[PDB]
């Protein structure tokens, strides 16, 4: 996890991260689902590229932000404060 | 006065089981085999 290393072991990424929010994810697994969230965004850098959208029955984005933003430091803590918001509710449609 | 009552008692066994393969969902989710079987209560219902 130290940036380092991820640096040297793979190269830049336009990372998308979908995040399911049914009602069935309700309870531990949306909990688990939200720390694993911030977890994945802490293993990127300057050089990629991210958004967290979600869905159920409709997908949004779950910020403020509609498109891949740089993934720095002050991007990263909207997301992760944007992601601590989410609940749990709907039907899901993967296809949307 | 026919056999009308091993009609009925084998339609009220099959309402049994269109109750135990229901799964329940939290926050107003479904699958599949849930809306299935909320279209065999209407059969269910006009037969009853
Ligand atoms: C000694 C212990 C005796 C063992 C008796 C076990 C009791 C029956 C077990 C039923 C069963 O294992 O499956 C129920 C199944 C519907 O549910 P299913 O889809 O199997 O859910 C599984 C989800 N993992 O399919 C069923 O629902 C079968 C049971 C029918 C229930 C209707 C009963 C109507 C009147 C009672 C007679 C039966």
């Amino acid at each position: 996890r130290r940036p380092w290393y991820i640096q040297g072991a793979a190269s830049p990424k336009d990372m998308l991260i979908l995040v399911d929010v049914s009602g069935s994810v309700s309870g531990l697994t949306l909990k688990l689902i939200r720390t694993s969230v911030s977890e994945m965004l802490e293993t990127l850098s300057d050089d990629d590229f991210v958004n967290v959208a979600s869905f159920n029955s409709n997908a949004q984005d779950v910020s403020c932000f509609q498109h891949l933003v740089q993934a720095n430091v002050r991007n990263k803590k909207v997301l992760k404060d944007a992601v601590n918001n989410i609940t749990a509710k709907g039907i899901t449609d993967y296809k949307k | 006065w026919k056999p009308f009552e091993t009609i009925i008692l084998l339609t009220i066994f099959a309402n049994c089981v269109a109750l135990a393969v229901y799964l329940p969902m939290p926050e107003d989710d479904n699958n599949s085999l849930n809306l299935g079987l909320e279209k065999l209560e209407y059969f269910f219902l006009t037969v009853f």
